[PDB]
């Protein structure tokens, strides 16, 4: 979640989507363990390598 | 001497203007190109500024 900020560099901002340096707005995140996590491991969401 | 000072107060005041290009003013390096080599954009701008 730390990776979502303007000007950063990492496995998401480099290849998934980049926030512009002049970006204005807000970022919101919250807990979804009970819904998006299942016993055994969820492979539903991909990312780039 | 009166004319010799006119020439000497110009060349001396001109050399120091060029000589000011080799100072840092607080930046990591005086030369601009080496700043871009080992710095990402969003942190190099504050050094360039």
């Amino acid at each position: 979640v730390r990776q979502i900020a303007p000007g950063q560099t990492g496995k998401i901002a480099d290849y998934n989507y980049k926030l512009p340096d002049d970006f204005t707005g807000c970022v919101i995140a919250w807990n979804s363990n009970n819904l998006d996590s299942k016993v055994g491991g969820n492979y539903n969401y991909l990312y780039r390598l | 001497g009166k004319l010799q000072d006119v020439v000497n107060q110009n060349a001396q005041a001109l050399n120091t203007l060029v000589k000011q290009l080799s100072s840092n003013f607080g930046a990591i390096s005086s030369v601009l190109n080496d700043i871009l080599s080992r710095l990402d954009p969003p942190e190099a701008e504050v050094q360039i500024d």
